[PDB]
């Protein structure tokens, strides 16, 4: 049980980092679409990943 | 008759230069289009960098 608690902590940290990365990618994709360099399928895919 | 033929030849030749002008104008148009493309591309990309 003790080892399981520790593993849970580490996994939480990893998932937070992943969330931040996905948010950055979505922001990039949205800005590109706003300036007209990208379609709306890319925006929807980024939203799904987030 | 020799002189008349010479005059005809010269008048024909001067026309070849008057048309090369239009050719070079078309080339200028192509270059303007390319510059416009590059400028549009950069204006699209600038906000993302900020």
């Amino acid at each position: 049980s003790f080892n399981n608690i520790n593993a849970s902590i580490s996994s939480i940290n990893a998932y937070k980092q992943a969330v931040v990365s996905a948010q950055s990618s979505l922001d990039a994709m949205e800005a590109g679409y706003s300036v007209g360099t990208r379609t709306i399928v890319d925006v929807l895919d980024a939203t799904t990943t987030l | 008759e020799k002189a008349k033929t010479a005059l005809a030849s010269s008048v024909r030749q001067t026309h070849q230069l008057m048309i090369n002008s239009k050719q070079l104008q078309a080339n200028i148009e192509v270059q303007k289009i390319a510059l416009a493309k590059a400028q549009s591309d950069y204006n699209r990309r600038v906000p993302l960098g900020n």
